[PDB]
């Protein structure tokens, strides 16, 4: 048949599935990696942790929260991790 | 391979931020009179009514067009009682009531109260009262009676000149406060006016003299705050248990927040021998033979960047006090405290510092601008 | 006005009309042309279906416009 | 005592016009009285006679032989006075002699006429004057605050000459990005060959040409009023990068120099955001299409791009581009070895993928709506489950105008092969049933699904090819602008089309589109609906014309029967099939559910 094709180079982008889009503790987007991550070049190891409350923050802000307090910022309840991201 | 960059200005922007954006349009002395002649013009124009008393509707209704045309449309009458212009709805004296004395017919004037006076009565209240500072003020001598007297009648009331500047002048001063989009330069016999589309609590610098204010009070630009708490703490600041176990903890609290205040007061307060010593520090680095001058430009564009964030965390503090006890206030302090490290970082690594490394100091300076946006982002 | 009419096959039929011409009078302009009873007739324009009752100006049809012409299910 | 200073004047005075007896007295009056008397007497009369001697004689030869012989005439003046105050005055007795004597000297000799020298000072600045120009510097060095003027004028012509220049140099410079960039680094040599010449690069004349080249390259009158140079900057820099043919006879030493070059002009641009910003969007073409000259000089590149100060954002965003594409490299990899044994109609080594972060990339969820063929929305779910086996909690949002790839074209004359975009891939699919036939501008909005303007763009992209003369698509009303496109407008495959070799390849893709508009979801939903009803028509016809008939042959029949229409999806017949047998118009036949009957 007319116009087969032979070869193809697929692109596709990967973002977390989440909700809000933002960590609510430094304000950045999820997606990106946070300030430290970012500024130390330590990159891909900066995950995403979610919530019984489910709610999402990234590993690095909510270790430091639980190191401060064990609750959750936005809601009044005990920090419980139901998953980590990767 | 140059048919190729033809259109490559529009395909890059994938995606074009200052959260304390404002634009302030810069009027002289004589723009903003030639303002006000316009909209009075127009409002005299529109409802069919004299200069003096579409003045008086400007003034008593903060010069909004639109509501005057809406509350005219809706109820006539009570527009000019409001406005002071006619009395209430719910033969001549030939004797003023405040100098008991028989005048004639012609030198009795009134108002649309018809509470007459002789004219030297008048000319003795307009000239105390425009002695007085009273611009607009102006009203009917008769007790209870809120009617004032319109621009056309209080000149020829006027002897001499100086009185009638003096008037003109207060009545420029009141235009200026009364409309809900001019604003009086709060300096030093600054003689400007700024001009915005509407009205509020922003940063504005008059180009003339350098000086930066808030916008709907003329006072120090409080950012995060608002126009109410930051004067009940500038008042404060210059004068289960029992009671005064209370006052104590709450002592203890209130100076908890003063001390970073008065920090940071004081730090801001110093940054030009801070200037002055990375100018010093700069020159140093240049007359010997390393770099040239273009290389150590960012230490200012630094300095700058510190004094910003300075400022902004300074002014943090009266928000955080005046919260209530919930869990929106922990995550302000932890972000307060986030912000105050980094800053304490960067203040390190520019002045007491020897070696200079620019990505070091870029991520750095991007770090703390992040964090003082974050800090001013949820409250604007 | 001259407008544009299409069926399943890809066969194409050309009608003119008038702004102010209710859709119906599109409907026997194609009984006229073709012997496709109205009753089967669903005329389809921009994916919206057009009720009997309207002018072709109101449902913003032009000049060159082509409209769809898709059988009644159980009619046919 | 005073008779014998009173006589060394006399001689002193011979001797300035044309020893030992002055020597000695000098000493005996040293050590007679440590040095107060000295200081007192003898010094002060020194120091007048040679004011004295100096205000009645410069302006003299001032007048007589101009600036230009006063100067060197000053210059030797000032060398002899200081080989006679070394000779005749007490210097090695920690004596401050020589410096007061050079001191009133410099202020007789140079303070009393500087703007008579700074006057020529202006003057000379052209003209390449520097054999006097060092002379003069040497002279005004001497005198406390006297150099700033010369500064001043410096900064001035350099400002004026450079922005003289390129009025007149911008006819060819504007739209050339060679030629901007061959300016600028002329100025600059030129400038600082001067500074180097004149004053031996002095620190305080490097501020000043750093400073006055700042302003010169920041100058609005580029678009004879906006922010271009990034523009242009970051253009050359992607040539230089590119596999362009300027790049493809230079070695890696100097187009590494020529970076440099153009690095070290970069550290005066103001707005250095947009520069990276379009940094950005070339290394993302040339990342995605892999038409790199050399990678290495690319890592060195963003090195040196944080070095120079650059925003600290778009920094570590091309480190994660890089980092990311390592990445994808390792997963296409471990994909290719996975799928080698379950061949489908794509063989496993003719397909790769890229996974790459959607944050340092480009980052928007928006909806693009293309109508892909069967081949490309098999592999979709495939890499989806890959993926979602050794990572959790991640999403994919495939990107089409990204993607890129190579069909074959059969005609007449001979097979060729292109190199097409996701778009024109699905523009060009329409022909595959109907292959002699002329399609509206109608009928490919449905069968491509492609909104108006991309499907316009597309066309055109796809009719009016620049370098080529023979096309692939060619059609009947013909102009100049694709805005003009009509829905009558027909379009046919040219069976003729060669390049008259029977073989070859060819490029369609120049500046793959990074962006696009947000297509209209009215529009989409409308196009779906009109084919969900002609779905629902052609099943229901064909169940007339045929009450007992197979699943099999009925998706054959239905693409035969949808051939001028558009092709139809599987799973929208499926659907249909489904919405249709729940309202009874057709029955599932009860021994063996895959038959249909109508009633
Ligand atoms: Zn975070
Ligand atoms: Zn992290
Ligand atoms: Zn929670
Ligand atoms: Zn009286
Ligand atoms: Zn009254
Ligand atoms: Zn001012
Ligand atoms: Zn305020």
């Amino acid at each position: 048949k007319m116009f087969s094709l032979k070869k193809w180079n697929a692109v596709a982008m990967w973002s977390w599935d989440v909700e809000c889009d933002t960590c609510a503790i430094c304000r950045v987007q999820v997606m990106d990696a946070c300030l430290r991550c970012q500024a130390e070049n330590k990159q891909e190891d900066c995950v995403v942790v979610w919530g019984e409350c489910n709610h999402s923050f990234h590993n690095c802000c909510m270790s430091l929260w639980v190191k401060q307090n064990n609750r959750c910022p936005l809601c009044q309840q005990d920090w419980v991790v139901q998953r980590i991201g990767k | 391979i140059e048919d190729y960059y033809v259109g490559v200005a529009s395909d890059v922007e994938q995606q074009g931020f200052d959260p304390e954006e404002y634009q302030f349009t810069c009027l002289t002395y004589k723009e903003s009179e030639g303002a006000l002649n316009e909209h009075m013009t127009s409002l005299a124009s529109v409802l069919k009514v004299s200069h003096s008393v579409a003045k008086l509707i400007l003034v008593n209704f903060h010069w909004q067009v639109s509501e005057i045309l809406d509350r005219y449309k809706s109820n006539s009458a009570q527009l000019l009682v409001e406005a002071r212009v006619q009395p209430n709805p719910s033969h001549p004296p030939h004797h003023c009531a405040v100098c008991m004395q028989f005048v004639r017919k012609e030198n009795l004037l009134s108002l649309a109260c018809q509470h007459q006076f002789c004219r030297s009565c008048w000319e003795q209240h307009c000239s105390v009262l425009v002695k007085d500072g009273v611009g607009v003020g102006v009203s009917c001598m008769a007790q209870d009676c809120p009617l004032r007297t319109p621009e056309d009648f209080v000149f020829p009331l006027l002897p001499n000149e100086e009185l009638r500047e003096k008037y003109r002048r207060y009545l420029f001063r009141d235009y200026v406060e009364s409309h809900y989009q001019l604003q009086l330069c709060p300096g030093a016999d600054c003689p400007m006016v700024i001009r915005v589309q509407e009205p509020r609590a922003r940063r504005v610098q008059c180009n003339r003299c350098n000086e930066v204010f808030c916008f709907k009070c003329r006072q120090m630009y409080h950012a995060p705050t608002d126009c109410a708490t930051i004067r009940k703490w500038l008042t404060k600041c210059a004068d289960n248990q029992s009671q005064q176990a209370q006052a104590r903890e709450a002592l203890k609290k209130y100076l908890f927040y003063f001390e970073r205040w008065e920090n940071h007061n004081k730090s801001l307060q110093a940054a030009a021998q801070t200037y002055q010593r990375i100018h010093e520090k700069i020159q140093e680095r240049v007359m010997n033979n390393l770099g040239t001058w273009i290389d150590w430009q960012y230490l200012q564009n630094a300095a700058k960047l510190l004094a910003k964030c300075r400022y902004t965390l300074q002014y943090t503090y009266p928000y955080a006090y005046y919260m209530e006890s919930g869990p929106r206030k922990k995550l302000f302090e932890y972000q307060q405290a986030q912000l105050e490290a980094e800053i304490a970082n960067l203040s390190w690594k520019v002045e007491r510092a020897d070696s200079y490394d620019r990505g070091d100091l870029e991520n750095q300076m991007h770090i703390a601008e992040q964090r003082r946006r974050t800090l001013l982002k949820d409250f604007h | 006005m001259l407008i544009k009419v299409k069926t399943l096959t890809g066969k194409e039929i050309e009608i003119d009309i008038e702004p102010t011409d209710k859709v119906e009078r599109i409907k026997e302009r194609v009984e006229e042309k073709e012997g496709i009873p109205p009753q089967q007739q669903r005329l389809i324009y921009s994916g919206k279906q057009m009720n009997d009752e309207k002018t072709a100006a109101d449902y913003k049809i032009l000049g060159g416009s082509v409209l769809h012409l898709v059988l009644a299910l159980r009619g046919g | 005592k005073n008779r014998l200073q009173d006589s060394a004047m006399k001689l002193v005075h011979a001797e300035r016009l044309g020893s030992q007896l002055v020597i000695g007295v000098r000493e005996s009056y040293v050590n007679l009285c440590k040095l107060q008397i000295y200081r007192d007497n003898f010094e002060k009369a020194y120091l007048d006679s040679t004011e004295r001697f100096y205000r009645t004689q410069a302006p003299s030869y001032l007048q007589q032989n101009g600036v230009q012989n006063y100067m060197k005439y000053a210059d030797a003046k000032l060398k002899e006075e200081e080989k006679r105050a070394l000779r005749y005055l007490e210097t090695r007795r920690e004596c401050n002699s020589v410096e007061a004597l050079m001191e009133c000297c410099v202020n007789a000799l140079v303070t009393s006429f500087k703007e008579t020298i700074l006057a020529e000072c202006q003057g000379m600045i052209k003209r390449n004057e520097t054999e006097k120009l060092h002379l003069m510097f040497s002279l005004m060095d001497k005198v406390p605050n006297g150099i700033e003027p010369m500064l001043k004028d410096l900064e001035e012509h350099i400002i004026s000459a450079g922005l003289a220049d390129m009025v007149a140099a911008a006819e060819t410079i504007t739209t050339d990005s060679e030629k901007y960039v061959e300016q600028l680094l002329t100025l600059f040599n030129r400038f600082s060959k001067l500074v180097k010449e004149a004053f031996q690069d002095d620190p305080r004349f490097l501020t000043a040409r750093d400073k006055a080249y700042k302003a010169v390259v920041n100058d609005a009158t580029i678009f004879k009023l906006e922010s271009k140079c990034p523009e242009l900057l970051a253009n050359y820099c992607d040539m230089l990068l590119r596999k362009t043919p300027l790049s493809k006879k230079l070695t890696s030493e100097e187009i590494e120099a020529k970076l440099k070059e153009v690095l070290l002009v970069l550290k005066y641009v103001q707005n250095k955001d947009v520069f990276m910003r379009y940094h950005k969007a070339h290394l993302t073409r040339r990342l995605i299409l892999d038409i790199s000259a050399d990678s290495e000089i690319e890592e060195n590149m963003v090195e040196w791009l944080r070095e120079v100060g650059m925003p600290a954002d778009y920094v570590n965003k091309l480190a994660r581009m890089f980092q990311d594409i390592k990445v994808s490299e390792d997963l296409n990899q471990a994909f290719k070895e996975m799928h080698k044994n379950n061949k489908l109609a794509l063989p496993a080594d003719s397909v790769n993928i890229k996974i790459l972060n959607a944050g340092a990339w480009s980052r928007s969820s928006e909806k693009v709506f293309v109508s892909l063929p069967t081949e490309l929305e098999d592999l979709i779910p495939e890499v989806e489950e890959f993926y979602k086996k050794n990572h959790s909690g991640r999403k994919l949002h495939w990107h089409h105008l990204m993607s890129n790839g190579i069909i074959t074209f059969k005609n007449e004359v001979g097979q060729y092969d292109l190199e097409v975009t996701t778009f024109q891939l699905a523009v060009l699919f329409a022909w595959n049933q109907r292959p002699r036939e002329k399609i509206s501008f109608e009928n490919l909005k449905l069968a491509t699904e492609l909104p108006d303007a991309e499907l316009r763009r597309t066309l055109w992209s796809l009719v009016a090819f620049p370098k080529l003369k023979r096309q692939v698509l060619l059609y009947e009303p013909q102009v100049n602008s694709p805005k003009d496109f009509t829905e009558g407008t027909l379009f046919s495959v040219n069976q003729e089309f060669s390049l008259v070799q029977k073989r070859g390849k060819i490029n369609l893709i120049g500046r793959l589109q990074l962006t696009t508009e947000r297509m209209r979801e009215e529009e989409n939903e409308g196009i779906v609906q009109l084919r969900i009803l002609r779905t629902q028509e052609a099943i229901i016809q064909i169940m007339k014309m045929r009450k007992k008939i197979s699943n099999a042959q009925l998706q054959t029949e239905l693409v035969e029967i949808l051939k001028n229409m558009f092709l139809p999806q599987k799973k929208m017949i499926k659907e249909q099939i489904e919405w249709l047998i729940e309202h009874k118009y057709i029955r599932r036949d009860e021994s063996d559910i895959n038959t249909f009957i109508y009633m």
